[PDB]
RNA sequence: CGAGACUCUGGCAUGCUAACUAGUUACGCGACCCCCGAGCGGUCGGCGUCCCCCAACUUCUUAGAGGGACAAGUGGCGUUCAGCCACCCGAGAUUGAGCAAUAACAGGUCUGUGAUGCCCUUAGAUGUCGGGGCUGCACGCGCGCUACACUGACUGGCUCAGCGUGUGCCUACCCUACGCCGGCAGGCGCGGGUAACCCGUUGAACCCCAUUCGUGAUGGGGAUCGGGGAUUGCAAUUAUUC
């Protein structure tokens, strides 16, 4: 399969766990005092939130012939609130973004390869579809 | 169903259930929604939590992190006042000693006679966007 | 070699072309079943002919959907058309008419478009106005 | 004063009176009686052959 | 216009009302637990994820912006 | 041996554009080179909006001018010289048509 | 499936109109029952057209008004489904049976249109169009629901099954009726 | 004569002719290969990259020639006419622009015009550089924008686009994929692209979803002010902006 036939909520949830299990994520000295993004209003809410965008990440690149910072940080991103000026599109952290695509690149989730920026790793295609099974009995909704 | 553990103090407000822990703090001055939901992760405290909830002893830990911000790696850009102009540090200030400093600010640049102090004290707009129509009714 | 027809469903800007070939597997929508794909709200609309025509008929082919333009209702009616369509154009080229028939008449009373082009597409906007018939407010003494 | 429910059927619609021209004159066709079809104005948008509720057949609603 | 609070602390007595009124609900959101008690709304919704795990509710929408609860499996 | 050729045409004008595509066409086939055919690309549409009054007083009259710039491009190949020669002849006005040396 | 074409988890089976003036513009199986409503998003392309939309469609569109809230229909879709199930826990039955009581209640029978007299406030005691009464009937609810939600805890979904219920037998409670009454005391006066 | 007619655009052509700065199909499909499922497995189906043909196509994409709408067919009505109504097919006699007569106006413009009459000024400039104001607010008006919330504020997550545009330009110059650093602003190294090649498979926002908050001027709202960092310019003071 690819892992568009799974569910897409719980393929993110269980991955983000599986991540957590390996007992790295080669975390930043960042994130416990963090803006992140401009669209947001409220500093984040967890410190957890690092393992459930690295596996979207990872999702998001099995997807496409390889991407880097840019893919990854228009899907994050939302409406930034302008003051009294009208709303409009932005894109957000790219530290975060570029740290999460390092961290997944160390355990070797996705590498470098053509087309630009980090494609899968056979390990990681592996590792999808072990969470995408468990997923795949679970529900579809 | 826990009452039990009600009616904290930060500083000079009395801090009870009504929103979640960071808003009921920010009554006091120096602590807008944003650093007091960063001070709760530091401290180890579920923010989502009420504030008729939680006992005295998280409220001095919260406390002793705010008024010594770098020292618990609450960084310099964070700070309401960065190297200021009274202290040669990087001080976060809070409840009624920024309203010392605001007035402080004012009168030093009336003195100095720079366009910032002078256009405040007068009642002119300070920004020098239009006025033209706006700044009152 | 596979014997196949191709045809296409059109609401608004949204092309959805169905390639309906011989074979079995789902209806794959982006490669990925009709139950996922999300918005899930508007779900049971799109299930609807394939319930009232029996799953047996969509499953002595297999269709495989590409969908690009529009949005997100867009697609789901586009999608629906293209798919009803499909079956129908490979039981009349290759099977038989009293199938397509069939499929035809029970379509077409209730009704909903999927055998006939829907016209409408986005009207010009014209100056003077903020909308394309919206127009300034005016002020009078 | 009072009189019981009478339902009535559209027969004919007559037509539009209305100043605005947003009063349609209906003929009714009394539905109880075959003998009596009287004229009552209705408001709304009147597709012929559908039914009103008449609680009067005082005070008769006529041309304006 | 309006001005409308609720207790915004966990009690005690509006735990036990609701679990002894219980027969009256078939209907249960927050909003309803919230006004028929004192209970916050906030703390309505979590004092039925609490009560959920006696099951005298049962879930039938578990939706993002608010949850339906039904009591028992129909009434 | 044959050499890959990209014969470019720009220009505005549909029917200009289009008849001395017919002339490149048939020519190049006559004494014999590739045929081809035309790859058409999108037109692409110059859009240029101005106020339609001087002196703005009176309501707001918006004037939109567009200029609609037509390409196309049709990949011969067969020898050399004889390709971009025999073709590129017997046009002068009005209908730019650029021969490359580009493609392998 | 074909057999009978139900809603998306109640049923279009046992919707009885207890009215004989409202027929032929309240329907949900007369032939125009649905899983998920939606026709082609286009009503008022013919005067004909009213008639093909049911009165559970008519519903749905007539609850996204004012201004944020205008033209979401996925939202409304979502809140509506709620609706249903709430109004289906709070008197068992079926929804769609509670909806058409409430129409047949909520719909006036005599109301009132100007005409002149002198200059002075007076009016024409006139029946209207059943097609009137369910659209006006539709109208009144879904700006009930939405009106008590705007200040009060409970959401949209919750007020429009109160509101619909309160109508279906009388309570006094609901505004639709309230109005109602209102409209057919006027017609009865008058000149 | 105006308007109609006409022209241009939007919609109906799996018919016509084409496409390696465009794609699609369709094998053979093998590999990266995951087993996710079936099959013991080879193999089959699968989002993408890669295999590519002396493959096939124009369906999506493109733009050329063609046809289709004429109230045509049928039925009522009408001077049985001009026309009207319904019905089928279906883009229905339901799209939007472009288009302006006869003639008027002391409408606006000498500050668009080395178009221009007369007048003023002209080496002592009203022909150029340095500096400030248009941005000053007790108040009146207009177009707007942001709001008054729960179809929302908040924290994660899902996910689909289109019209257009770009550097290497006759007085001044681009879009950025991709590596690294920084919460951010931003800084820094590459490479491609006058371009349906590259930016951009334009994977945008609304939308969808699991929570939190709970209708409380509340966290709705972001006014006003204070401190600091950077970006633009030789020059920002009277926040240029971020």
């Amino acid at each position: 399969v690819t892992v568009k036939d799974v569910n897409q909520q719980e393929f993110v949830r269980a991955l983000a766990a599986f991540l957590k299990k390996s007992g790295k994520l080669k975390v930043p000295e960042w994130v416990d005092t963090v803006k992140l993004a401009k669209h947001k209003e409220l500093a984040p809410y967890d410190e957890n939130w690092f393992y459930t965008r690295a596996a979207s990440t990872a999702r998001h690149l099995y997807l496409r012939g390889g991407a880097g910072v840019g893919s990854m940080t228009k899907i994050y991103g939302g409406r930034q609130r302008n003051g009294v000026m009208p709303s409009h599109f932005s894109r957000g952290s790219k530290s975060v973004a570029r740290r999460v695509l390092q961290a997944l690149e160390g355990l070797k989730m996705v590498e470098k390869d053509q087309d630009w920026g980090r494609k899968l790793t056979p390990q990681g295609q592996r590792d999808l579809d072990r969470i995408a099974g468990q997923v795949a009995a679970a529900k579809k909704k | 169903p826990e009452k039990f553990q009600h009616i904290l103090r930060v500083l000079n407000t009395n801090i009870d259930g009504r929103r979640k822990i960071a808003f009921a703090i920010t009554a006091i001055k120096g602590v807008g929604r944003r650093y007091a939901h960063v001070v709760l992760r530091k401290a180890d405290i579920d923010l989502t939590k009420r504030a008729g909830e939680l006992t005295e002893d998280e409220v001095e830990r919260v406390i002793t992190i705010m008024q010594n911000p770098r020292q618990y790696k609450i960084p310099d850009w964070f700070l309401n006042r960065q190297k200021d102009v009274k202290d040669g540090k990087y001080s976060q200030v809070l409840a009624n000693g920024l309203d010392n400093k605001l007035r402080e600010d004012l009168e030093r640049l009336k003195k100095i006679r720079a366009h910032r102090g002078l256009r405040h004290f007068w009642g002119l707009r300070v920004r020098g966007q239009h006025t033209k129509t706006t700044g009152r009714r | 070699p596979l014997q196949s027809v191709q045809v296409f469903g059109r609401k608004k800007t949204a092309t959805a072309v169905a390639h309906c070939k011989r074979g079995n597997g789902l209806i794959k929508v982006n490669g990925r079943p009709l139950e996922m794909i999300e918005p899930r709200t508007l779900q049971y609309k799109l299930l609807e002919p394939v319930l009232l025509l029996g799953k047996e008929r969509f499953a002595g082919v297999d269709i495989r959907v590409r969908v690009k333009g529009g949005g997100h209702v867009a697609q789901i009616y586009a999608i629906r058309q293209s798919i009803s369509k499909a079956l129908v154009a490979y039981y009349q080229k290759y099977v038989d008419e009293a199938s397509k028939k069939e499929i035809k008449d029970i379509l077409i009373q209730y009704d909903r478009t999927l055998l006939v082009a829907d016209p409408r597409r986005c009207e010009s906007k014209k100056f003077g106005g903020p909308g394309a018939r919206a127009r300034y407010q005016k002020s009078y003494r | 004063r009072v009189q019981p429910i009478k339902l009535a059927r559209v027969t004919k619609v007559l037509g539009r009176t209305g100043s605005q021209g947003q009063c349609t004159q209906v003929r009714v066709e009394f539905m109880d009686d075959t003998s009596r079809s009287i004229i009552r104005n209705v408001k709304g948008p009147v597709r012929e052959g559908d039914v009103l509720t008449l609680l009067e057949s005082e005070r008769e609603a006529r041309r304006l | 216009r309006d001005k409308l609070n609720n207790l915004v602390l966990f009690d005690k007595a509006t735990y036990d009302k609701l679990c002894k009124e219980v027969p009256n609900y078939k209907l249960i959101t927050p909003a309803v637990v919230s006004e028929r008690l004192k209970i916050r709304g906030s703390l309505a919704r979590a004092a039925l994820q609490e009560l959920l795990s006696k099951g005298l509710i049962k879930l039938v929408s578990k939706h993002r912006a608010q949850v339906i609860y039904t009591r028992n499996t129909k009434g | 041996a044959i050499h890959r050729i990209r014969i470019t045409l720009t220009s505005r004008n549909v029917k200009s554009l289009e008849k001395v595509c017919a002339d490149l066409i048939r020519g190049a086939k006559e004494k014999n080179l590739k045929v081809k055919g035309p790859v058409r690309m999108p037109t692409k549409t110059l859009r240029i909006t101005t106020r339609k009054t001087p002196c703005g007083e009176g309501s707001k009259t918006w004037d939109r001018f567009q200029m609609r710039i037509h390409k196309r491009l049709i990949d011969l190949h067969s020898p050399s010289e004889i390709v971009k020669q025999i073709t590129s002849i017997s046009i002068e006005p009005g209908v730019e048509v650029e021969v490359t040396i580009a493609d392998a | 499936t074909p057999d009978i074409k139900l809603f998306g988890k109640w049923s279009t089976d046992d919707v009885q109109i207890n009215d004989i003036s409202l027929q032929d513009y309240i329907a949900v199986k007369e032939k125009y029952a649905k899983y998920l409503p939606h026709s082609a998003g286009r009503y008022a392309a013919k005067r004909f057209r009213k008639a093909q939309c049911p009165i559970v469609e008519r519903l749905t569109n007539s609850m996204m008004m004012h201004g944020r809230n205008n033209g979401k229909k996925l939202m409304t879709v979502r809140i509506v489904k709620h609706a249903f199930e709430i109004i289906h826990l709070l008197t068992g039955e079926n929804p769609l049976q509670v909806l058409v009581n409430a129409i047949i209640n909520s719909g006036p029978r005599e109301d009132s249109t100007r005409i002149g007299r002198a200059g002075t406030v007076r009016r024409q005691a006139v029946d209207v169009s059943p097609l009137r009464r369910v659209n006006q009937a539709i109208w009144l609810l879904c700006t009930g629901a939405r009106e008590a939600a705007f200040r009060n805890i409970k959401t949209i979904a919750e007020c429009l099954a109160d509101e619909l219920i309160n109508a279906a037998k009388g309570s006094s409670n609901s505004y639709a009726i309230k109005k109602k009454d209102e409209l057919e005391r006027v017609a009865k006066s008058n000149r």
